[PDB]
């Protein structure tokens, strides 16, 4: 079995730039390498086959090259419609494996997330549940880590994280982290904290509230 | 006109099996290889295997050999994928595609499979109101937490859609057989709470329509 | 199959009438570069019989396996004079060689 190692997993670029995606096979695949493009929410589409032959309907700004175990997909002067994901796949032997993919995203200036914390609503508390919510909005780049602390102790159980795709208007990313506990446990603790660590600073952005303090 | 029409979305219980179909037109499935590819939400493509309908010969990625079975009824121009002993790990989109070594390469629209023990359940919509401290900045962030529903989808808007800028509606996440989703909206502190802000959430599957007005909560005032 | 064993077979039983490299010249039979994925009778520059020309098949592991076992049975009227390769493993190895050689 031959495995494809595709890099980079994520690629930040701008319209008008030229970019290169690479795929390394764990064994020689003798030019039997295809490239597929997948636009957000759509089915994959063949872009290049046999390492260098552009597929039907594919614009000449795309090109592929390589041989043996090393291959590349080059996009010249990126267009707005090119942003999305790309995957290589070899056809040399079973199984015909896909590389891990490359997500081509829009480059913009770094920005720290705007963090907002919310204690459980009285409505949810009446129902017997207690969800603490933290929004980490409009940050760039996309990598981010959140940590919940209850009375200074890290809490993993009951966390539900979700991330938006790159924002259509400002090219930033956002994340929602909800910590759910029972009303009973919620009342057994005082401070609830969510900490955001983003590349914009080594200092985490910490938001918190005291259940009993008002 | 080549076309690959896949079966509709499926909701099955864990431990059960399911069979997805891929009907071709504009070409005969005997002319190429019919493949099945899995893709989990926001993850990569996983080649399950393929079948050569002309020779019945099937190939698989070892990781799927005990999970999937690819077949083809050349007498109906349809290929199939059968998945057994379903677990939450099988929840994904499954694509069929017809192609071999050349320019002939066509993919279906994909089929979404959800494996869950859940029953249709309406969401609970909770308001996310800011405390006093978070209210005295240029902008203020409000939100709505949509919890415990099944199945997808749930839609969210703010002020019947008039509040479109500054909103972040997060992808629903399935946890312990119930979905949770949230949405935030950021508006100028001069507009709330003086003027109203309400999240409109709808869950078709349960005939649910909730209009949750965000009002100042204990420990967060000005209006 | 075994590409190495396949090369020896080709060298011995096919080379008299076929070349596999890019730009390879046509001999009694057509150059085979680009074979995989190509329909029957499509090597540019070669004049095939109508039988080979209209077989309407794409060359790949399964088709070549059947063809190489008994060419005239697979393509009646073919002007390729070859009785066939009976042993399955020999066809596999030869086919593996063809896959490599005709695409590099
Ligand atoms: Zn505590």
């Amino acid at each position: 079995d031959i495995q494809m190692t595709q890099s980079p997993a994520s690629l930040s670029a701008s319209v008008g730039e030229t970019v290169t995606i690479t795929c390394r096979a764990s064994g020689n695949i003798h030019n039997y390498l295809a490239w597929y493009q997948q636009k957000q929410g759509k089915s994959p589409q063949l872009l290049v086959y046999n390492a260098k032959t552009l597929a039907d309907g594919v614009p000449s700004r795309f090109s592929g090259s390589g041989s043996g175990t090393q291959y590349s997909l080059k996009i010249n002067s990126l267009q707005p419609e090119d942003f999305g994901s790309y995957y290589c796949q070899h056809f040399w032997s079973t199984p015909w494996t896909f590389g891990g993919g490359t997500k081509l995203e829009i480059k913009r200036a770094d920005a720290a997330p705007t963090v907002s914390i919310f204690p459980p609503s009285s409505e949810q508390l009446t129902s017997g549940g207690a969800s603490v919510v933290c929004f980490l909005n409009n940050f760039y780049p996309k990598d981010i880590n959140v940590k919940w602390k209850i009375d200074g102790s890290e809490r993993q159980n009951g966390v539900l994280n979700s991330w938006t795709d790159q924002d259509s208007k400002d090219s930033t990313y956002s994340m929602s982290s909800t910590l759910t506990l029972t009303k009973d446990e919620y009342e057994r603790h005082n401070s609830y904290t969510c900490e955001a660590t983003h590349k914009t600073s080594t200092s985490p952005i910490v938001k918190s509230f005291n259940r009993n303090e008002c | 006109e080549v076309q690959l029409q896949q079966s509709g979305a499926e909701l099955v219980k864990p431990g059960a099996s399911v069979k997805l179909s891929c009907t071709a037109s504009g070409f005969n499935i005997k002319d190429t290889y019919m493949h099945w590819v899995k893709q989990r939400p926001e993850k990569g493509l996983e080649w399950i295997g393929r079948i050569d309908p002309a020779s019945g010969n099937t190939k698989y990625d070892p990781k799927f050999q005990d999970k999937a079975t690819i077949t083809a009824d050349t007498s109906s121009n349809t290929a199939y994928l059968q998945l057994s002993s379903l677990t939450s790990e099988d929840t994904a989109v499954y694509y069929c595609a017809g192609y071999d070594y050349g320019n002939f390469d066509y993919w279906g629209q994909g089929t979404t499979l959800t494996v869950s023990s859940a029953e249709t359940t309406p969401p609970s919509v909770y308001p996310l109101a800011p405390g006093t401290a978070a209210l005295k900045s240029s902008m203020v962030t409000l939100g709505c937490l949509v919890k415990g529903y099944f199945p997808e989808p749930v839609t969210v808007t703010w002020n019947s859609g008039s509040l479109s800028s500054g909103v972040h509606t997060f992808p629903a996440v399935l946890q312990s057989d119930l979905y949770t989703l949230t949405s935030s909206v950021t508006v100028p502190s001069s507009t709330w709470p003086s003027q109203t802000v309400t999240c409109n959430v709808a869950h078709p599957a349960s005939s649910t329509k909730v209009d949750k007005k965000i009002v100042p909560r204990n420990c967060g005032g000005d209006c | 199959g075994d590409v190495e064993k396949g090369k020896k077979i080709f060298v011995q039983k096919c080379a008299q009438c076929h070349t596999v490299e890019k730009g390879g010249k046509h001999k009694t039979g057509p150059n085979l570069h680009g074979l995989f994925g190509r329909k029957t009778g499509q090597a540019p520059g070669f004049t095939y019989t109508d039988a080979n020309k209209n077989k309407g098949i794409t060359w790949k592991e399964e088709t070549l396996m059947e063809y190489l076992e008994n060419p005239k049975k697979y393509i009646p009227g073919t002007k390729m004079i070859f009785a066939g390769i009976k042993k399955k493993t020999e066809r596999e190895d030869l086919i593996a060689y063809l896959k490599k050689a005709t695409n590099e």
